[PDB]
RNA sequence: AGGGCUACACACGUGCUACAAUGGCGCAUACAAAGAGAAGCGACCUCGCGAGAGCAAGCGGACCUCAUAAAGUGCGUCGUAGUCCGGAUUGGAGUCUGCAACUCGACUCCAUGAAGUCGGAAUCGCUAGUAAUCGUGGAUCAGAAUGCCACGGUGAAUACGU
């Protein structure tokens, strides 16, 4: 969009849970067009999550959020001089959109036996601060601030 | 004939489809199964199967078309 | 384990680890699973060795291992032997069931060395 | 327009349907699982290859009417996609009209 | 491959031409230009000279040789590397 | 009339299938849309694991056939293995159409079942029911599609900006 500031779709919440961050992150999820076991799985490891960290999902999915809620990024641009990255502010939604996006990618690996169990693995393990998303959150804000060449 | 080069000179069987059973001896070992020997041979004699020397019998009979 | 010349996995459904006998895929290890009457999803190490024995003598009945392996091996030497097309398709190591080879004839032909 | 191809077409279905009929039972001679003996259903289908192969009905190439084109042809029109597709533009097609949906 | 229920196929011209042969042939030549017929087992003993597009190559028939069509032992392609 | 366009030290372009647990298999269970059909579709029925074969009503069709949609849903099974992933290749036994399946058809059964652990440089497509995946049908067509065209089932991500 050279002309177009193109709005963000809305989305629908989950109506499981009224939640509709977690119903982006069922999509986020989501693979090859099966939802219904998308929200199987996410279901399942929400479960999951309550009963092995205590505190139900909709305390618990927070806490893993923010927990490797990204505060900024490097972006490839090029004014003259060099090429070189640039740290820049990821908004708000850009922020749990990184970290949906991580969290889901982390879980999809270290694959043992079950989907929820290795999703409720990583989704403890981040609101712990001892997972590989928050050593991807760790990396992301050691990258970003370790250069600030302009602001 | 010198010793502990020669090959084994056994005295094995020659058992034809032709149904002759000759006794030779040979570098072979085992009994001998053959197919076509003096007898029952098409250029000795004039039968063009002679007789065996090939059961194919066996699949003309599946599809027994005359 | 000791079943056909072969020592056949355990500590795996008997359906399955009858699988590991060359002549029997799996319809003829449910074939004979059932011709001999054992259960599915008994492991191996849930087996007897009276059923062993049953087994057996009852694969028996299907050619397996290094039976069916002469088998088509002499199937293919007389193909090479009788002169015929599929025999020289086998000397050469290319497709005989009449694919293409422009490319794509890899299986046979092996990958690209040169 | 190469009417030799166009002549084989026309002798070929010309024969086709000319030994029609005969092949056709002759056929139903093997396809029936009474052929009282080998002998009835095998001397059939010699008998059958006596009849010219040049009067099979899998021989016609079924070429377009307007200029024998092999390629293209639609059994609904009996005309290549190009004749087929000028007289769809010039009217002479009944019913049709470019679609959109 | 063939339908059993149909049965095996041979050319009129060479069943009739094996047939004048077999009583009375050593070897006069046979040429086929069939090499979809199949080779039934009273043509042992016979060489039919069976086309490949130019040549008549031969084929000496045997006991073995007898589930297969004249076609499969005419290669015509001549390959011999790059 | 025969063979070739199907040749094969090789390189590239499209496309399919996969390398697996969001998955493989078994049982049961539901939801389409569109079209074609008369020298065609062909119900049922009987025989054949199966390809189909015999039987054959009805259908020139909002009426008869294709034709069961599949993904899905619940149960259990497989437990991260070149494997119960794959399914190339090859041997044997068939079915079908056609004068005829050797070159050189399709499919079916049985049998080992190979590469393949997500892929170098580079590079392609897509802004919403769209990508992605699932299946369906038509044309051509005696037989022969993973292509083409058409149809529906689930169904997302991000567009800050130049
Ligand atoms: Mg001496
Ligand atoms: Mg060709
Ligand atoms: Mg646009
Ligand atoms: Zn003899």
């Amino acid at each position: 969009p050279r002309r177009r500031v193109i709005g963000q779709r809305k989305i629908l919440p989950d109506p499981k849970f009224g939640s509709e961050l977690l119903a982006k992150f069922v999509n986020i999820l989501m693979v090859d067009g099966k939802k219904s076991t998308a929200e199987s799985i996410v279901y399942s490891a929400l479960e999951t999550l309550a009963q092995r960290s205590g505190k139900s999902e909709l305390e618990a999915f927070e806490v893993a959020l923010e927990n490797v809620r990204p505060t900024v990024e490097v972006k490839s641009r090029r004014v003259g001089g060099s090429t070189y990255q640039v740290p820049v502010e990821v908004r708000p939604v850009r922020r749990n959109a990184l970290a949906m996006r991580w969290i889901v990618e982390a879980a999809r690996k270290r694959g043992d036996k079950s989907m929820a169990l290795r999703l409720a693995n990583e989704l403890s393990d981040a609101a712990e601060n001892k997972g590989t998303a928050v050593k991807k959150r760790e990396d992301v804000h050691r990258m970003a601030e370790a250069n600030k060449a302009f602001a | 004939m010198k010793k502990d080069i020669h090959p084994k000179y056994e005295e094995i069987t020659a058992s034809c489809s032709c149904g002759n059973v000759m006794k030779i001896r040979s570098t072979v070992g085992h009994d001998l199964n053959l197919d076509v020997c003096s007898k029952c041979h098409p250029f000795f004699t004039g039968k063009q199967r002679d007789v065996a020397t090939g059961g194919r019998v066996d699949r003309f009979n599946k599809r027994f078309n005359i | 384990a000791r079943i056909a010349g072969i020592n056949i996995p355990d500590h795996k459904h008997a359906v399955i680890a009858l699988t590991s006998i060359y002549g029997v895929g799996k319809t003829r290890s449910k074939a004979i699973l059932a011709a001999a009457g054992i259960a599915e999803d008994v492991k191996i190490s849930e087996l007897s060795e009276g059923q062993i024995d049953t087994l057996r003598d009852e694969v028996a009945k299907f050619v397996v291992e290094g039976d069916l392996r002469r088998e088509i091996s002499m199937s293919i030497k007389r193909l090479m032997d009788l002169g015929c097309y599929r025999g020289l398709r086998h000397r050469r190591g290319l497709p005989v069931r009449g694919q293409r080879t422009k490319t794509n004839a890899r299986t046979r032909k092996g990958p690209r060395k040169p | 327009a190469k009417q030799s191809m166009k002549a084989r077409e026309v002798k070929r279905v010309a024969l086709a349907d000319k030994y029609f009929a005969k092949r056709a039972e002759l056929k139903a001679i093997i396809s029936d699982v009474n052929a009282a003996s080998d002998e009835d259903r095998w001397n059939a289908v010699l008998k059958l290859q006596t009849l010219p192969r040049d009067s099979s009905p899998s021989r016609q190439r079924n070429r377009c009417r307007q200029t024998g084109r092999p390629h293209g042809f639609l059994r609904k029109f009996g005309l290549s996609r190009i004749k087929v597709r000028e007289a769809a533009m010039r009217g002479e097609i009944p019913g049709l009209k470019k679609a959109s949906w | 491959p063939r339908s059993l229920k149909k049965g095996p196929f041979i050319d009129l011209h060479l069943l009739k031409k094996v047939e004048k042969a077999v009583e009375s042939g050593d070897k006069k030549p046979l040429r086929t230009w069939s090499r979809r017929s199949t080779i039934f087992p009273n043509m042992i003993g016979l060489t039919i000279a069976v086309h490949n597009g130019r040549q008549h190559v031969p084929v000496f028939v045997t006991d073995e040789m007898v589930g297969h069509k004249l076609g499969e032992f005419a290669p015509t392609r001549t390959y011999r590397g790059h």
